[PDB]
């Protein structure tokens, strides 16, 4: 044969075996694999009902509860204020274990741990007026469930 | 997820990856056929100088060799969209989605 | 193809399903038994007992416990927390409004 020949011919191969790959995955698909490890929740349909690719309502839930976020609310006066005093006026100096975050749970009894804080959202909310700020704990005996109401305790200089 | 959340993003940095999967098979059906023609299309190249191959010939075959180098450039951007590159500089807030989420 | 809304429904009714809330705020304190009280030392007796039903009657038989929510609402501050319940004669209708008892320790 040709060279050309045997170049098409394997050129119909490989397009043919890209096909196959492609009808794999939406043979994987029809076992739902789970994407990451944690803990499942509780499913939501059960056997018997009608499932739609890409639909909007879930059929369960897998959450990894270690580590932990805390999402804390502050509104923007207070930024205001603390940012006028920080510089200006008498220098509050703002200090180096600022990272540091203890948090109280509902009943006033502490957190043993103690987590740090990053900033993530520079925006101010219309409804509430006030910025959000993000912290990171460990929670190795899931002590701290998501969704908890806390109080975090910021160090502001 | 390839960012860190509150930080300064350029343009066109990669923040996501969107497990391409089916898209590496579209890329990988388009290279191979990208791959058969463009060697015609040289072969015939060479022909042509020598009259062995009319024109009409050549000109048909570098044709669909064209054609199947924009079939690459298309399964490219497709390949291109699974990494969600920045669209702007600026500072990028926290993310809305988890690694594991379904997106359409 | 794939309307929402449903043309007939089938239903199992046994064995069946409690979903009960319990506050949040009361299971931190009991993983505070170290101190006051003392821990679960109940063996598979703190599986679960039994159930109470709409007119206050007690149910005869008794259930099974299996958690599968850790997640509280941010409404009500509660956890959603499942039984498995035995119905051979249909006594148990999806979607009474029922009161389990449970098992401290």
């Amino acid at each position: 044969v040709s060279k050309q020949q045997y170049a098409d011919a394997n050129a119909a191969y490989l397009q043919s075996k890209a096909a196959v790959e492609q009808a794999r995955i939406n043979l994987r698909y029809t076992k739902v694999l789970s994407p990451i490890s944690g803990r499942i929740g509780r499913s939501a349909v059960t056997e018997g009902a009608l499932v739609t690719n890409g639909q909007a309502n879930a059929m369960a839930t897998v959450q990894q509860l270690d580590p932990i976020y805390v999402d804390v609310t502050q509104p923007s006066t207070a930024l205001l204020r603390l940012r006028r005093e920080l510089a200006s006026g008498q220098l509050e100096r703002a200090g180096d274990n600022a990272a540091k975050v203890s948090l109280k749970l509902e009943d006033g009894s502490q957190y043993p741990l103690e987590g740090r804080l990053e900033f993530s959202e520079v925006s101010v909310d219309e409804g509430t007026g006030s910025v959000t700020i993000r912290a990171v704990f460990p929670n190795p005996n899931n002590e701290l469930l998501p969704g908890m109401f806390v109080h975090a305790q910021l160090q502001e200089g | 997820r390839l960012f860190k959340e509150g930080s300064d993003v350029k343009a066109g940095q990669q923040l996501y990856q969107i497990d391409p999967a089916t898209y590496e098979a579209d890329y990988q059906s388009a290279q191979a056929n990208l791959a058969s023609t463009q060697e015609q299309a040289q072969r015939y190249k060479l022909l042509v100088a020598d009259q062995a191959v009319s024109k009409q010939q050549y000109a048909d075959a570098n044709a669909a060799y064209l054609q199947s180098k924009a079939a690459v450039e298309q399964a490219r951007i497709n390949l291109r969209y699974t990494k969600v590159l920045s669209p702007i500089s600026g500072r990028i807030g926290r993310s809305a989605v988890t690694e594991g989420a379904l997106v359409t």
